[PDB]
């Protein structure tokens, strides 16, 4: 009865006072407030939503502040939704005593506005939070840490796009372990371990064939070296994400070593060959001509340019083009860079590469060692949506296969029914769509892999 | 006119198996190239998802070659064993 | 039916891949809704062989089905599982170890009997004892790790075995396997019987005399920090340890600031803060790297002291804490925001529920502000954050302290308002930081700095950003009052002011389908412009007044219509609104229908307030309509 006339009557008058709460921290008051409401029957569900509706307005308040600057940088937006996140997560337990009700409150709402936001809508696509999520990742891992790797695992749960991060993950794994720059070994073995419980055993199995594979060429290059300032890598093109190298001619310094190994290939094994990459390859070289002697690194590509300096002076692009045999586009995107090192007018920068045209002699520095080798202007983007079209492509056939296998087993069956077993089956790694799941069964009816019954369209048989 | 030397050198390579990335052993066309299925007709839309399909055995054969094979058999007609999808 | 789990059996091994993962499929969702012994012990036995095969995908929903296959089964086949599972845990093979340890701790987890948790705690004590390979006594440690952190309730009579397995590990070669046991000894700590702890802090005690070995420093901190309440009573013995190491040369005062921070977090109980008060001081002052994160971590160990403790904060004031605090502002990024956010969280604490703290402050309030002068010129936007929100705390905690200071910092604000490569984050707080000052401060010292504030702030009202544009709207209604308040006499010319803060906000009025902050905001800033400078205004009062008109049959800015109203009727000025009351008064009384009480007291004392102002001006046929509310009122 009393709790009918000091608290029921003028639940309104609460009501308005709760988000007067919100604005201002006062978690004491929020306290307060839920003990005295938690007395009443059904009369939380309110709160809860008021609550999700403040979430989802701050979130939104967070991500529009720092707009125009979370596409490129994946590190403030990270560090915003983290610190929210756990804000929340603080101010649910301490005030709320981390009530059943409420804490999937903010489940659903972090689900929500973690998707959907100014990002996505400015990048048009869902798929740039994984893809900021596994920069950020790969940014720590490359060269007391524990908290960032736990927060990241557990806001990662409300990423609905999973094999998009997977992808982005393993490639990064790759380019660092072909570019030994890794900070330790320790940090690798606690991510892999944390990912083995929310990835699935595929990607771990395929994480330690790559660690395998790299193993296999270390001691394979340690042997080799004990049987005789040279080093190779030997991996497989299978079980690692990377493309066949474009033509090109090696220099002359450089090629005892790619026939001397080669012979030692043939007395280990047969009935297979090497496919030597370049893009990702790296060398050195020293100069003494200047005042002080420079020990530069530099590319495959760069030194085999530079090494075309002895008994010249200036050059000609063709020639340069006929003599290293690299494609326009890259070998322009290589001289703009050599440009920019000051190493070979008024302006070097998005200046037009004219097929008719030395270097200079100057390139004054203070350190003796010096790198030149830096990504280059465009390529990340080209990388970025190649990796998307085969990340569909895969999408694509991962769901054919999955409409295929599921169409096996049973002989006859519904339309409607067959594309709830689809969506249910990949809900763990995404949300395929229905005008997307259509083409598959026409592709698969293209190829004579299934039948629309005689009698009726919209069932479906196998036919072998 | 200047002295350039070399001290080190590190590259990349990979390893496969020749016969069969040199050309496929199902179809005896070139792997980059359409497939005989595709090659037979152009306009049907299947003719642009044909690609190079690897397994744990390191061999590339076509996705429709493959796909077609399992039918029957599932075992690799390569090394005798059971074929599995890695990439493609 | 017994036929239907026959024939899912017999398709089990069918040796095609995809028959094999539809079986497994169909027999996991017979298992999750709510099956003879033979049948049980086929299907287990089938499974256990499936856990190993050549291919990632039925190995993944082989693991999974794990899980809830022992939710309803009997104890023997629990028993088995278990046996197998820790048989094949000492394979050699990496992927049957790691399917294993996945399957145990599912296993582990899906559970909560007795038994089953007494032979998997000896199997891992028997296992985690030194031994060449490496990746079973970390698959040991993880899976202990998770069973702790699980159950920590049963296994009373263990601890003692468990506690002596996992010591020897503590001296392992390897960090991970030390920080890994000493996680796990952590967690073990929760669990536990009491007798043990007693042991466990002896050992520790007697094994601190060691040479340049961390792991006892960092052990001894995670169990402080699991339970603080069991460890207070041997601080005696603990303190004088750490104290006389941190005389040694190496970089390791980490440790030891770290589980300060700690004790003073958790053990409130204690009187020897002024014995590391002193040590903590001249570690912050020395600098000569791997020199910075020992700076952050002794900064950041003063959090605690001036958190928790309060009534201790005369003796902080005193001290020569606050000065060391603000004379070490012109160091490094991360040990500046640390600083920042300390001396913000000693300004909160400052706040109560010879002298008291508040006459205190202020006289280091002049050591303050040149401090930041400095900090205004920086680049870097964190800096400039940091310094505003530093002034905006010190405005709230106590009004009246920068009053002579005005004219040193009114430069810094404007000129990190006109820098372009500040973000809308600075922006915001340095609108935020302007207006709290505003507000409390005094109108006599803003009188110069009109000249100097106006240009700015029309400049950020046009801004495409809606948060901006609010701040500036909230700044020039501030400045509004704070130019010519009416509540006491005032001799300035802001005539010429006059155009220019009427431009940027009439511009605003026009809505046009825009955010209901921005409209907001706008209306209240035309609003006071019109309660105070009404005056001044010539042939642009009528028509814009007007517009009110058009905000009082949407909802969106009802409250606020009838706000801004209520004000401006209410003002010493006489303000002519006789064109909009005869179509202005029958509207409102339309608002008394519908169920507002917080709408239906405004629309009252709107009337109320037009009627006793503009008596003279009325018509009984609006009168008549507004009395027709009164009745069920
Ligand atoms: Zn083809
Ligand atoms: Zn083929
Ligand atoms: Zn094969």
């Amino acid at each position: 009865k009393c709790e009918q006339v000091l608290i029921e009557k003028h639940l309104e008058i609460f009501h308005t006072e709760f988000q007067n709460l919100l604005d201002a921290d006062k978690n004491e008051d929020l306290g307060r407030m839920y003990n005295l409401v938690s007395r009443i029957q059904d009369g939380l569900g309110e709160l809860k939503k008021l609550l999700e509706t403040h979430i989802h307005n701050q979130g939104l308040a967070a991500i529009e502040k720092c707009g125009e600057a979370a596409l490129n940088d994946p590190k403030m937006y990270v560090q915003t939704v983290l610190d929210v996140h756990k804000k929340y997560n603080a101010l649910v337990m301490s005030a709320f005593n981390n009530d059943a009700g409420f804490v999937a409150a903010l489940d659903k709402a972090c689900g929500r506005f973690i998707n959907n936001n100014a990002v996505t809508k400015m990048a048009q696509s869902s798929s740039k939070s994984p893809e900021l999520l596994a920069r950020y990742c790969d940014s720590l891992l490359k060269k007391e840490l524990e908290d960032t790797l736990n927060q990241v695992m557990v806001v990662f749960k409300y990423i609905e796009d999973k094999d998009v991060f997977q992808k982005f993950y393993a490639k990064m794994l790759a380019k660092r372990l072909v570019h030994q720059n890794s900070a330790s070994d320790d940090a690798e073995a606690s991510m892999i371990s944390k990912l083995k419980q929310a990835c699935g055993f595929e990607y771990t199995s395929k994480l330690q064939r790559m660690f395998q594979d790299i193993g296999v060429s270390k001691d394979l290059n340690e042997q080799f070296k004990k049987h005789l300032d040279f080093s190779i890598q030997v991996l497989s093109s299978g079980s690692w994400p990377f493309q066949q190298s474009c033509t090109f001619a090696l220099p002359s310094e450089l090629e005892r070593s790619y026939q001397r190994f080669t012979a030692f290939y043939a007395s280990r094994h047969s009935g297979r060959k090497l496919t030597w990459l370049y893009q990702l390859s790296k060398g050195e070289l020293v100069t003494n001509c200047f005042k002080n002697r420079y020990t530069l690194q530099a590319s495959t590509f760069q030194m085999a340019i530079l090494l075309q300096y002895n008994t010249e002076d200036a050059y000609t692009v063709q020639q340069l083009t006929d003599s290293t045999q690299i494609k326009m586009d890259i070998l322009a995107q290589v001289l703009q860079i050599l440009l920019k090192s000051k190493l070979l007018n008024a302006n070097v920068d998005e200046v037009e590469l004219k097929p008719d045209t030395k270097l200079y002699l100057g390139y004054k520095n203070k350190k003796l060692r010096v790198n030149i080798n830096v990504p280059m202007k465009t390529e990340q983007k080209q990388e970025q949506e190649t990796t998307h079209k085969n990340i569909e492509e895969d999408r694509k056939l991962l769901i054919q296969a999955a409409i295929v296998r599921i169409m096996k087993m049973r002989k006859v069956l519904k339309h409607q029914q067959l594309l709830g077993e689809v969506l249910t089956q990949l809900s763990s790694r995404f949300k395929p769509r229905v005008p997307v799941i259509k083409k598959c069964i026409d592709i698969l009816i293209e190829k004579e892999y299934l039948e629309r019954v005689d009698g009726e369209k919209d069932t479906y048989s196998y036919l072998a | 006119k200047k002295r350039f030397e070399v001290k080190k050198w590190n590259a990349v390579a990979l390893w496969a198996w020749d016969i069969v990335v040199d050309n496929c052993a199902i179809c005896r066309n070139h792997i980059m190239d359409l497939c005989i299925e595709c090659q037979a007709n152009q306009a049907s839309a299947t003719s642009e998802e044909c690609t190079v399909a690897w397994g744990v055995c390191n061999h590339a054969f076509h996705f429709h070659c493959i796909s077609r094979w399992l039918k029957t058999r599932q075992v690799c007609p390569l090394d005798n064993r059971e074929w599995e999808f890695q990439k493609y | 039916a017994s036929y239907h789990i026959s024939n899912l059996l017999e398709k089990m091994t069918s040796s095609d891949k995809d028959f094999r993962f539809m079986a497994t499929n169909d027999l996991m969702t017979e298992l999750q809704k709510d099956l003879d012994d033979d049948s049980e012990r086929k299907v287990v036995k089938m499974i256990l062989k499936l856990l190993e095969d050549k291919n990632g995908e039925v190995q993944n929903l082989a693991v999974k089905c794990l899980g809830p296959l022992v939710s309803k089964v009997k104890e023997y086949q629990v028993e088995t599982i278990v046996d197998t599972l820790c048989t094949n845990m000492l394979s050699d093979k990496e992927q049957l170890r790691d399917i294993s340890s996945i399957g145990l701790k599912t296993v582990i987890g899906e559970l909560p009997a007795a038994n089953v948790c007494k032979k998997i705690t000896g199997r891992l004590t028997s296992a985690i004892a030194k031994q060449e390979d490496v990746s079973v006594q970390l698959e040991a440690l993880d899976i202990m790790a998770d069973m702790l952190s699980r159950q920590g309730g049963l296994l009373v009579n263990f601890h003692p075995s468990i506690l002596t397995c996992l010591l020897p590990q503590l001296t392992s070669p390897r960090l991970a396997v030390r920080k890994r046991t000493i996680i796990a000894l952590g967690h073990l700590v929760m669990s536990c019987f009491v007798d043990l702890i007693e042991h466990l802090l002896s050992e520790l005690s007697k094994n601190d005399s060691m040479s340049t070995t961390r792991t006892y420093i960092q052990c001894i901190a995670a169990i402080s920090r699991q339970a603080g309440h069991r460890i207070g009573e041997y601080l005696e013995k603990i303190i004088p340890l750490v104290v006389k190491f941190c005389n040694v040369d190496d970089d390791e005062l980490r440790e030891y600031c770290i589980q300060a921070f700690e004790s003073f977090v958790r053990r409130c109980p204690k009187e020897v803060y002024p014995h590391v008060s002193t040590i903590i001081n001249i570690c912050l002052k020395y600098l000569t790297d791997m020199s910075w994160k020992v700076r952050r971590a002794a900064a950041k160990c003063l959090d605690a002291v001036v958190s928790t403790r309060h009534e201790m904060l005369p003796e902080f004031y005193k001290t020569v804490s606050p000065a060391l605090i603000s004379r070490f502002k012109e160091r490094e990024e991360n040990v500046k925001a640390d600083v920042f956010h300390a001396y913000l969280s000693l300004l909160k604490q400052t706040r109560p529920v010879g002298e008291t703290p508040l006459t205190m402050l202020q006289s280091q309030v002049p050591n303050i502000v040149k401090a930041l002068h400095k900090q205004m010129k920086e680049k870097s936007v964190k800096t400039r954050q940091c310094c505003f929100n530093m002034l905006t705390e010190l405005v709230n905690v106590l009004p009246g302290a920068l009053t002579q200071h005005i004219p040193v910092l009114v430069p810094g604000i404007i000129f990190s308002l006109n820098d372009k490569s500040s973000s809308s984050n600075l922006k915001i707080d340095a609108l935020s930081c302007l207006y709290v000052i505003l507000c409390n401060h005094s109108p006599q010292v803003f009188h110069p700095h009109v000249q100097a504030l106006v240009p700015p702030v029309v400049a950020c009202v046009g801004d495409p950003f809606y948060k901006i544009t609010s701040e500036a709207l909230l700044v020039t209604q501030q400045l509004v009052k704070v130019i010519r308040p009416l509540d006491q006499p005032s001799s300035f010319d802001a005539t010429p002011y006059i155009k220019d803060l009427f431009t940027c906000t009439i511009k605003r009025l026009k809505a046009a389908d825009i955010d209901q902050e921005v409209k907001e905001r706008a209306i209240s800033c035309m609003g006071q412009i019109i309660c105070n400078l009404g005056d001044n205004l010539g042939s642009d009062l009528p028509n814009t007044l007007q517009i009110f008109l058009e905000r009082l049959k949407n909802e969106i800015t009802r409250l606020t219509t009838v706000k801004a109203l209520t004000l401006i009727a209410g003002s010493p000025l006489k303000i002519d609104l006789r064109p909009v009351l005869g179509e202005g008064v029958p509207i409102l009384a339309s608002f008394l229908r519908k169920n507002q009480r917080a709408l239906k007291l405004g629309t009252l004392s709107a009337l109320d307030i037009l009627i006793k102002n503009y008596s003279d001006s009325l018509t009984a046929a609006m009168i008549d309509a507004v009395l027709d509310e009164l009745p069920p009122l």
